[PDB]
């Protein structure tokens, strides 16, 4: 009764969903630690002994030998986020998995997959909406770019000399800013000396000359800068900026649950989960520091539903804090796409009914 | 199921954490046995047949076949410890592993790794800060310079003529002290005569001509001299010096704890756990000497509060004794460096909870 | 020193607390099936092999051979829930289990149970308050009851005219209502005519002894005599001396004694069932004297009217208008005899349901309506609490929509959907919104007749929560054999 | 002295007797020591602190020991 | 760890329903082949040495030591079927098991029993309504009334003496008919002779304390006495003063009391079973009294022929010709106790069918004619209901076709073929067409003389259906070690 190839592992109905969903979940967990200003860099090691140290999700997922097709999709999600937004590659990867963790409790009960996609799809729609109706837009204001240039460098190894670098960044960006193309600013790492020597060889087109005692305080610094250029750039290209620290997630997660009590039927319970999933962001945010996620999470929702859409989670202090006053702003697009890529993609994951493999 | 091809191990949380604690703590207790004057040499016998009997750690970890990733890091601390200041290459290795033996316990309390870095880093700084306070600032003082060169040439195959080598090292550095630079002081050994025939070819350049019996004996004189040229260059670049023997580690270990009290939060247990680790060094001394590490330590601690942090452990007189008076001093950059490398290194361990073992 | 001895079972960590929850789950889920009007009875066969089919949780848990001690807890709850409020015995068990399943979730979050315990204690007490504020206080109020009494007559052959009979109940109750005595309604059946002629007597209905004595007696002085009047004129003189015009002898009356009653114009009925005589002692308040030598004028009951009507053309003594209106009769008439038996049993049920509604004015819409509101209100309460407490109270509100969630499952009324539509319609049509398994749609229970005493709820949650508290408070237990 | 405790049920009487027993034990402790320390792990951390300092000054192997003797107090709080 | 006891089985959902059904469906496939004039007698062997080779499902299920409760209930089905109309005991078992086989078919499509039962129940009424809607009223009349009792007694160990047995039940049931009560037919069996010595006695029978006393009384005024006449003179004087002539003592009478009653010409019968005192007080009208000091001339009954006859050297007292001979006594004669309990039942079952010809002599053509018409009818109702239940209706109807299917099966001819042709001519020429096991072809039952009393088929559908209910309801079956 040979109806399957040699060494083919193919499951059907509900079971296939479990396997696929699980695979994605555990895979995201690996890169879930690299999340947060104090993530945990990983030292992947191929079969030839090459040990690499990277904190980027994409770089990691592209170096890990994945045999399970379901787990391959995640590498695709990490490649689409790495070439569409840059940073956060981990967010979309982890998020997509979380959603699968919220559907599972329904699939293991009987809830039809497609019916689940309908809700998730609808959920993503509503979510993104609120993101384009509460975003902020202020300002080439070297006064606002520098302030955010110091808050960006902070939480990293260049928070020690964030004062200087924050300037070179605002200047490097202030020269080439028709929409600022990150391909016009050449960064040159030069391990040697102290990070207090670095200069910005400017008109248009500059070359951030860096100098650090060792490649540790050289690289770890550089990376922190690339971020300031990623944030300062956006505020100038796309004024669209949203509250960070998992604040947005907390608000959406709230209203989304409100749309549950309103929208009866299957969607109610699910849309609620789609929200419970958006709680993963601020959740892991504290775990990546050492503070209890429960307490803060619960505290956040309160201070959030009793404050505003800026109340995020000041991990640096391990306590709720208004991001609007903490100058914690990120481009609205970052979130705008996160919801898109992560969600819709995850849906298909449960949409893929059974997978046929071969030897 | 097989979501990843079986060719890249992957530990989870405490799975990897624990594996590193032991590993890095193991190779650490390997060098501790060779720490101090009464150090117990090691016999490295590569796959070729060349027996390597040395005391220095960098020379032991270089021949040592190391595949473990965490262990590789321990090889870069001792290696970088020999390329900068040289002396006390084993210390950083022993100290590092010690910071692990203490961190682990904290981890048992549920103390998240990342958070552990807090105390360790907050205390380390103040630790190095307490050194700048108890440091001696000497003056072209030919006297103090030659005295230090002899302390770096003591107990080595050049202690029989450390007086001549000290003179050669002090003049070689003073002539290129334009602001000195160890790139204008070349060395060059040669068979014939004795170690007393060593001269100094002249002077922004100095050729050190070393004569000795066998080829091995010369290699040790050149090695003791190399470290002698580094130490003298450290003091001349930083008018800061302290007292070895342990006294220093005892002072800090004491200050840290006290400071740990003035500082609330979990960072308290960390700092304390950090100071206690500052005892493994003095403890190791009494160890490799023949005295009871427990009895000596406490004996030195009581006598350290009665006679200031100038008293340490006399591994030659068996008991407490003032290092300063005994002329047992080391450059400040050394200790300032030792703490860094070891500590910072350790910070990475806790930040790694995966691993993709090759083979 | 050794941890323990050969006799000392020690359970620690997730090992203990978990196994305890599962046991509670298993047990709860069991009786969960028999929840609602569509309950699925269970066939319980203990050791000896007996067979007791039941739908009540208590009865089941009191016959179910449980091994795990913690599981026996839900048995004590069902016991307390039955001897205090009765109904809802199954609910308490289920809920309690859910509270645990959700409690563990937080437990998995490395949340010491103790904290969680607090959340349930505060949430429950708060939940009770919402009760004494959402007490759908019934009007003696008609309308409402008629609907309820109509739900008791339906699903039966009487369902055709269930309406007509639905009123008879409301009337018979509203008449003897003070606390509604169900043992005060004398439902007398008698095959004759259609069930549409069934009426309600203003008093008792006894299914004269002599065609000479008065058939109708106004202010009657019922003289209930125990011993018969058979060996003569002296015993009739003692009853006529007290002024007893209506004699109710339990035994047979001597032919001569009957002739003397006609002479004194006293209506006496011989051979009156022991059960009837007792009802007369409760109505008119006639004292039951054994010997006819101890009957005084102070032992005579008062019945404003005791006439013999020809119901369906049969001789029946209608001792109505008694001093104690706490006595009435509902002349149940039906084609056949077997038909009067069923309609009668239906009347009993109706009398019981109406009673309940009348007892404890503060009542609420069942069908899950209540639990739903508690799920929404408590949810917000969690938001305005912060810390672990939030999740605690929150989940607590997620363990309430189970009652209605299950009810649906027992009617092929897709839970997930109805449970939701129940919420959306709950905060849009007000509290009076629950699940009606009949039409499979959020209906107005408060208008359908579905009600539940305020106290019933209060005790369930108070029993379920606490019971779970003592359980979670068990992190390591060592019970020898 | 004899204290005749009266109560409708054995349950309410059991509590009376037990609770009273304590009221006695407490007065007994108060008399054997007219002092009083604030619980809540206050005296534990109190000692744990001074003891940790006591070691650093007493020297000998006692130091380590005493410290652990102080940390072993943190358990209560 | 261990929730419900230790070492106990536990099913659920797809495991409880599935098992419950198959168990009943299986026990049905055991006697199903025993249905029809071509059945196959099985030969069970109990662990003692008694080899019972019968064809009756009842006697078969009463021998097969069952374990699973599900199957046990099936034994109760046959215990209720053989206690009413006797035969057909198998039919009901077959159907009851089939209804489940088709039901599970919906349990897989996922259709909660509720939605199922409701249909099965409403469908159950359909058949009933149809049965009385197409049944023909066959005339009491001793002529036909006999052919009704006979057709039942046939094919039995009593069949040999059916004619005699038929009349026995004929006279018995024709006497206790006032609504015919079967609880007045006192059967008495005595060893000796053949089944042709039987007869019907008009009065109670007891099983002359003095050889000189009255052996026969013209106008016996019996006086039911429970107490004893032992220590006597005063006790024997309080009875004689009641104008009696026969004293039925429940206990033993003293020798002295035997001379006093004999002295006054009064037949005394000491040591009389309590059961006999109750039958004499209901046929003769003599009130049973405890002590003699309470014996009056009113408790004295009245007979019309109290003669003591030796029914096999055993002088049995015959108190026949009672005023109200509403309670006759059937004397059954048999070679042994085996042909005595057998013949007794065949007579009793015969009394029932006859109890129908005098109350509701309705009967439907056998050969499965009834089952088919109903099956064809219910099918119509399905389309008149639509909805998901539209299928279930058909299912049940198609489940009633098993009787004729299994009928033609035990014959040899095709079951399917005959079915097609059956429904065919059955959908055209009324219901007068049924399966003919002798011709293997569908023949007009009505014209062949094959008719079965409605009641016989009435109980059939009712039982079978109700059975599927209590079983379908069985949610869980735990309670183990």
């Amino acid at each position: 009764v040979i109806l399957l190839k040699e060494g083919t592992d193919s499951s059907q109905g509900i079971p296939q969903l479990v396997s696929n969903i699980s695979a994605c979940q555990v895979i995201a967990e690996a890169v879930r630690t690299t999340l947060g200003p104090r993530g945990m860099d990983k030292l992947i090691v191929d079969g030839r002994g090459k040990a690499t140290i990277s904190n980027d999700g994409a770089t990691i997922l592209k170096l890990l030998d994945v045999v399970h097709p379901a787990a391959k999709t995640l590498v695709d999600i990490a490649k689409s986020q790495d070439a569409e937004v840059g940073d956060g590659t981990t967010s979309v990867t982890l998020l997509a998995a979380e959603f699968l963790k919220q559907v599972k409790p329904y699939v293991e009960e009987g809830l039809h997959p497609q019916i689940i996609i309908r809700a998730f799809r609808t959920a993503t729609q509503l979510a993104v909406n609120k993101i384009k109706e509460i975003a902020v837009t202020v300002k080439e204001q070297r006064k606002l770019l520098e302030k955010c240039a110091m808050t960006a460098l902070s939480s990293k190894l260049i928070s020690q000399q964030k004062a200087f670098f924050a300037k070179m960044v605002v200047d490097a960006v202030m020269m080439l800013d028709d929409l600022l193309q990150l391909k016009m600013i050449g960064i040159k790492k030069v391990q040697g000396g102290a990070l207090e020597e670095s200069q910005l060889v400017a008109a248009k087109t500059c070359t951030i000359i860096l100098r650090g005692g060792a490649e540790q305080f050289m690289e770890e610094t550089e990376r922190s800068l690339h971020d300031a250029i990623m944030i300062v750039r956006r505020a100038i290209k796309n004024d669209s900026v949203v509250a960070g620290g998992g604040a947005i997630e907390m608000e959406l997660s709230k209203y989304l649950r409100d749309y549950s009590r309103t929208i009866p039927g299957k969607q109610q319970l699910l849309i609620g989960a789609y929200a419970k999933a958006l709680e993963i962001i601020p959740r892991q945010l504290c775990d990546n520091a050492g503070f209890d996620a429960t307490n803060i999470l619960n505290k956040l929702r309160a201070r959030h539903a009793q404050g505003g859409m800026w109340y995020g989670v000041d991990i640096n202090t391990e306590d709720i804090a208004d991001n609007f006053e903490a100058f914690v702003w990120e481009p609205a697009m970052v979130r705008i796409n996160a919801l898109t890529a992560a969600s819709e993609a995850a849906c298909l994951i449960v949409s893929v009914d059974e997978t046929i493999k071969n030897p | 199921i097989i979501k990843d091809q079986d060719r890249k191990s992957r530990l989870m949380g405490l799975e990897a954490l624990k594996s590193h604690i032991m590993a890095a703590k193991a190779v650490a207790n390997t060098m501790k046995t060779s720490l101090g004057p009464n150090g117990l040499d090691k016999m490295m016998v590569d796959k070729d047949g060349d027996v390597t009997v040395t005391n220095d750690g960098a020379t032991i970890l270089s021949m040592m076949d190391v595949d473990h990733q965490i262990a590789k890091l321990m090889v870069e601390l001792s290696k970088s410890q020999d390329d900068e200041i040289g002396d006390g290459t084993t210390g950083v290795v022993v100290l590092a592993g010690a910071l692990l033996e203490e961190a682990e316990q904290l981890l048992d309390r549920g103390i998240h790794p990342i958070r552990i870095a807090d105390g360790y880093e907050q205390a380390a700084r103040i630790a190095i800060e307490h050194l700048d306070k108890i440091s001696d600032s000497v003056l072209k003082n030919t006297e103090p310079l030659i005295q230090t060169a002899k302390t770096t040439l003591g107990s080595k195959v050049v202690n029989s003529c450390h007086r001549q080598m000290a003179e050669i090292a002090v003049n070689a550095v003073l002539t290129v002290a334009d602001d000195v630079d160890f790139e204008l002081i070349k060395v060059e050994g040669k068979v014939g005569g004795r170690l007393e025939d060593t001269k100094l070819i002249k002077s922004r350049a100095v050729t050190i001509f070393i004569r000795g019996g066998n080829k091995m004996i010369i290699e040790e004189a050149k090695r003791s001299l190399h470290d002698a040229l580094c130490v003298i260059r450290n003091l001349i670049r930083d008018n800061r010096v302290v007292y070895g023997g342990g006294a220093a580690e005892i002072s800090c270990a004491l200050a840290v704890s006290q400071e740990a009290d003035k500082c609330p939060t979990l960072e308290q247990y960390a700092m304390r756990a950090f100071a206690d680790a500052l005892e493994v060094i003095p403890m190791a001394l009494a160890e490799n000497s023949g005295m009871n590490p427990i009895q000596t330590m406490t004996e030195v601690r009581a006598r350290q509060v009665k006679e200031n942090p100038a008293l340490g452990i006399d591994c030659l007189h068996k008991g407490t004794n003032d290092m300063k008076h005994q002329h047992v001093i080391e450059t400040l950059i050394g200790k300032k460096q030792q703490i860094s490398l070891a500590t910072q290194m350790v910070r990475m361990i806790l930040k790694i909870d995966d691993i993709r073992k090759p083979g | 020193e050794g941890p323990l001895s050969v006799f000392g079972d020690r359970s620690t960590g997730e090992a203990i607390r978990s196994q305890n929850v599962m046991a509670a789950a298993s047990i709860a889920n069991i009786v969960k099936s028999s929840l609602g009007p569509v309950g699925l009875d269970k066939m319980l066969v203990d050791d000896i092999g007996d067979v007791t089919i039941t739908n009540d949780g208590a009865t089941i848990l009191k016959l179910l051979e449980v091994e795990h001690p913690a599981a026996k807890v839900l048995c004590e709850l069902a016991d307390l829930q039955d001897k205090e409020v009765g109904d809802g015995t199954t609910s308490v068990v289920i809920i309690a289990a859910e509270l645990l399943k959700n409690a563990d979730e937080l437990v998995k979050q490395k949340i010491h149970p103790t904290s969680v315990i607090s959340g349930y204690r505060l949430a429950c007490k708060e939940a009770v308050r919402y009760i004494s504020e959402n007490l759908i206080i019934n009007t003696l109020g008609r309308d409402c009851l008629i609907n309820a009494a109509k739900t008791s007559m339906s699903s039966k052959v009487i369902g055709i005219n269930g309406d007509f009979f639905a009123n008879l109940v409301v009337d018979a109750v509203l008449a003897i209502k003070y606390r509604y005595p169900v043992n005060s309604i004398n439902v007398l059946k008698a095959h004759g005519r259609s069930q549409m002629e069934s009426m309600l007597i203003n008093g008792y209905a006894l299914n004269v002894g002599s065609q000479g004595m008065p058939k109708r007696i106004v202010n009657a002085k019922i003289a209930c005599l125990d011993f018969s009047l058979q060996k003569t004129k002296e015993r009739i003189q003692k009853i006529l001396a007290t002024g007893a015009n209506v004699i109710l002898t339990t035994g047979g009356i001597d032919d001569m004694c009957l002739k003397y009653f006609v002479e004194a114009g006293a209506m006496a009925v011989r051979r009156v069932l022991k059960r009837d005589l007792k009802r007369i002692a409760k109505a008119s308040g006639a004292t039951v004297l054994s010997t006819l030598a101890n009957l005084e004028a102070s032992m005579l009951g008062q019945a404003e009217e005791v006439v013999q009507e020809r119901i369906c053309d049969d001789e029946l003594i209608l001792i109505k208008n008694t001093k104690a209106r706490t006595s009435a009769s509902v002349i149940l008439r039906g084609a056949n005899d077997f038909m009067c038996d069923e309609m009668e049993r239906s009347l009993h049920d109706a009398l019981c349901v109406v009673k309940r509604v009348l007892e404890s004015k503060s009542v609420v819409p069942g069908g899950g309506a209540v639990e739903a509101a508690l799920s929404i209100y408590l949810e917000n309460y969690a938001t305005s609490m912060g810390s672990r407490e939030q999740l605690a109270i929150a989940e607590f509100a997620r363990s309430l929509p189970v009652i209605p969630n299950t009810l649906a499952v027992n009617a092929a009324q897709d839970s997930t959907d109805l449970v939701a539509k129940l919420r959306a319609f709950h905060n849009e049509a007000l509290k009076w919104i629950g699940l009606d398994l009949v039409n499979g749609k959020p209906r107005d229970n408060k208008q359908a007749g579905v009600f539940e005493p305020t106290i019933v709820k209060v005790k369930s949650l108070k029993f379920a929560t606490e019971a779970a508290i003592t359980i979670l408070r068990i992190d390591d237990l060592i019970k020898l054999h | 002295v004899t204290i005749v405790v009266r109560g409708s049920n054995k349950l309410v009487i059991e509590e009376a007797e037990r609770s009273i027993h304590d009221a006695l034990c407490v007065i007994r402790c108060l008399v054997k020591k007219r002092a009083l320390i604030a619980g809540g792990g206050a005296p534990e951390i109190e000692l744990a602190l001074r003891l940790t300092e006591y070691s650093r000054t007493l020297s000998g192997m006692e130091s380590y020991c005493i410290r652990a003797f102080a940390d072993a107090m943190e358990v209560i709080p | 760890v261990l929730v419900l006891s230790q070492n106990t089985k536990r099913e659920s959902g797809r495991k409880v329903q599935s098992g419950n059904i198959n168990a009943a469906k299986t026990i049905a496939d055991i006697i199903r082949t025993c249905l029809g004039p071509k059945s196959m007698m099985k030969m069970l062997l109990d662990p003692m040495g008694g080899i019972v080779m019968t064809n009756d499902g009842n006697a078969i299920l009463r021998e097969i030591q069952v374990q699973h409760p599900a199957a046990k209930s099936m034994i109760e089905i046959s215990r209720t079927q053989d206690e009413e109309v006797g035969d057909g005991t198998t039919s009901v078992i077959i159907l009851a098991g089939e209804m489940l086989s088709v039901a599970e078919h919906f349990l897989e499509q996922q259709m909660h029993p509720t939605v199922v039962i409701s249909a099965y129940r409403k469908a159950l009424d359909d058949m009933i309504s149809t049965l009385k809607k197409i049944s023909i009223p066959v005339d009491s009349n001793r002529d036909t009334m006999l052919n009704i009792i006979n057709s039942s007694i046939t094919t039995k160990v009593i069949s040999r003496w059916s004619s005699l047995a038929c009349n026995i039940a004929l006279d018995a049931v024709k006497t206790v008919q006032f609504i015919d009560i079967k609880k007045y037919a006192r059967v008495e069996k005595i060893p000796g002779g053949i089944i042709e010595d039987s007869c019907v006695l008009r009065g109670v029978m007891i099983n002359v304390t003095h050889p000189r006393m009255r052996r026969y009384i013209k106008n016996p005024r019996i006086v039911l006495l429970d107490s004893s006449l032992e220590y006597i003179q005063q006790l024997c004087e309080d009875i004689i003063q009641l104008k009696p002539d026969v004293v039925i003592t429940e206990k033993g009478i003293s020798d002295l009391a035997q001379h006093y009653l004999m002295r006054a010409n009064i037949t005394a019968i000491r040591r009389v079973r309590k059961t006999d005192n109750n039958r004499i007080a209901r046929a003769c009208g003599a009130r049973i009294v405890s002590r003699p000091e309470e014996l009056r001339e009113e408790d004295v009954g009245t007979g019309a022929l109290l003669e003591i006859k030796k029914i096999g050297d055993e002088y049995f007292t015959f108190i026949t010709e009672c005023k109200d001979p509403k309670a006759c006594t059937i004397l059954l004669r048999g070679a042994s106790k085996e042909i005595l309990s057998e013949v007794e039942r065949n007579l009793q079952d015969a009394m029932q069918v006859c109890r129908n010809v005098l109350l509701d002599p309705q009967l439907v053509p056998g050969g499965g004619a009834s089952e088919m018409a109903v099956a064809h009818a219910l099918t119509e109702k399905s389309k008149a209901m639509t909805g998901v239940e539209q299928w279930p209706y058909r299912a049940v109807a198609q489940a009633l076709e098993v009787i004729p299917r299994t009928l033609i099966q035990n014959c040899g001819a095709s079951t399917i073929r005959l079915l097609t042709s059956l429904r065919a001519k059955h959908t055209q020429e009324c219901e007068t067409w049924g399966v003919n096991g002798e011709t293997g072809t569908l023949v007009d039952m009505k014209e062949l003389g094959i008719w079965e009393p409605l009641a016989v088929k009435l109980q059939t559908y009712k039982t079978a259906v109700e059975t599927a209910v209590l079983l379908l309801r069985i949610d869980d079956i735990v309670s183990g070690h």
